[PDB]
């Protein structure tokens, strides 16, 4: 669980 | 065409619950992560929470974890923030923001207009209105300052007029202070000809809709 | 704030101003991108700079970002009145549990008007408030520019901290500023001093108004 990971489809 | 429209804010006592909503249009809602951010009156921005586009992940600020839940309804293009166990320190404008991402961190490319959450244990109370009487030494050239002190009301707002809206020239109504009691006070002052103080009546009209109270206070010269 | 910004910057129209944002080795030093937001008074933040240096297409060419080591900076050239706002830098910190960290913000003032000294009016407690067993001194400050003031209270020449509440300056119709300060006393405190003063400092210069129970 990385809160800085891309949270979008693209 | 990108719209983020928030609702759900208002005044609640500590330990109560509120749900905020962020209704979106103009983009494919289900393709985007969304954030909540808050700002205490007069202070900086504080990130609150994120939800993934697919709802696979949710993260929270330490300051709200255990109390707030972020959620989304893709069929309604709507983001929610469930706020439980509200504390006075949760008082803030809450913003929703569309997630964007660059290379090594994220940012918010579109923001809602904000909704104000006020957490207070103060109860609805109409103001006490005291006259601020003008000088009998004429003080400040041919012009006297007189006013009304609007003390210990809750919540905002109050409106003030003079002589039922017929006196607007030289009126200054000051923004309220918030006291340690949780109640507001404000003042309105009007600058008038000293020569009028004999012949002209000055009445401040104070309206406090939240308590269904109106006060009309006559302000008479001292000697 | 993980990210340190100057509380305030100012400049005159046409000037260049720079707003710094200082982090550390787990945020800006770690290579996590920095972004900037503009917040016009009473409005939501708006994206100004993303990925350290990029302007959204809607942002004028007067706004630019740079990043070196543990620091980022926003530069505004050709300063205009419309630029008067709070500016926030934003990144990510691997040593904290949130998606975003913010700077504390920088208030940008555009000095677009001549200096204007404050008008000060001090009212004593009304005999009705006293006759209702309370006492409020009211110090009303108006028509000053820029919108920074200090208000201090004195009882017989001695400073009073307890019972004071002061509003932040608020902009008027004429683009000058107003503020108010209240001092809450017992009628006993009011009657037990020869005088009270409201002392208003604006750009190093002070107006003091006194009232006397007398």
């Amino acid at each position: 669980a990385n809160p800085n990971a891309n949270p979008n489809a693209n | 065409q990108v719209q983020l429209v928030e609702s759900g804010g208002g005044v609640v006592p500590p330990g109560r619950s509120l749900r905020l909503s962020c209704a979106t249009s103009g983009f494919t809602f289900s393709s985007y992560g969304m954030h909540w951010v808050r700002q205490a009156p007069g202070k900086g921005l504080e990130w609150v929470a994120i939800i993934w586009y697919d709802g696979s992940n949710k993260f929270y600020a330490a300051s709200v974890k255990g109390r707030f839940t972020i959620s989304r309804d893709n069929s309604k293009n709507t983001l929610y923030l469930q706020m439980n166990s509200l504390r006075v320190e949760d008082t803030a404008v809450y913003y929703c923001a569309r997630a964007a991402y660059y290379d090594t961190s994220g940012y918010g490319d579109y923001w809602g207009q904000g909704t104000l959450v006020t957490v207070s244990s103060a109860s609805t109370k109409g103001p006490s209105v005291f006259p601020l009487a003008p000088s009998s030494k004429s003080t400040s050239g041919g012009t006297a300052a007189l006013g009304c002190l609007v003390k210990d009301y809750f919540p905002e707002p109050v409106t003030v007029s003079w002589n039922s809206g017929a006196l607007t020239s030289g009126v200054h109504t000051f923004p309220a202070v918030l006291q340690s009691s949780g109640l507001y006070s404000l003042s309105s002052v009007v600058t008038v000809p000293s020569s009028s103080l004999g012949t002209q009546t000055y009445i401040c009209n104070v309206n406090h809709k939240p308590s269904n109270t109106k006060v009309d206070k006559k302000v008479e010269p001292k000697s | 704030s993980v990210l340190t910004q100057p509380p305030s910057v100012s400049g005159a129209p046409g000037q260049t101003v720079t707003i710094s944002c200082t982090g550390g080795s787990s945020n800006i030093g770690a290579g996590y991108d920095v972004h900037w937001y503009q917040q016009l008074p009473g409005t939501a933040p708006k994206l100004l700079i993303y990925g350290n240096i990029n302007r959204p297409s809607g942002v004028p060419d007067r706004f630019s970002g740079s990043k070196s080591g543990t620091s980022a900076s926003l530069a505004i050239t050709g300063l205009q009145a419309e630029d008067e706002a709070d500016y926030y830098c934003q990144s990510y910190d691997s040593s904290l549990s949130g998606s975003w960290v913010f700077g504390g913000g920088t208030k940008l003032t555009v000095l677009g008007q001549p200096k204007a000294a404050p008008s000060v009016t001090l009212f004593p407690p009304s005999s009705e408030e006293l006759q209702a067993n309370k006492a409020t001194l009211v110090c009303l400050v108006s028509d000053f520019y820029p919108g920074a003031v200090t208000v201090a209270w004195k009882a017989d020449g001695s400073p009073v901290k307890v019972g004071v509440e002061t509003t932040k300056p608020s902009k008027q119709s004429n683009n000058k500023y107003a503020a108010s300060s209240y001092l809450s006393l017992t009628p006993e405190q009011w009657k037990s001093h020869r005088s009270y003063s409201c002392r208003v400092t604006h750009e190093g210069s002070t107006v003091e108004k006194t009232v006397a129970p007398a």
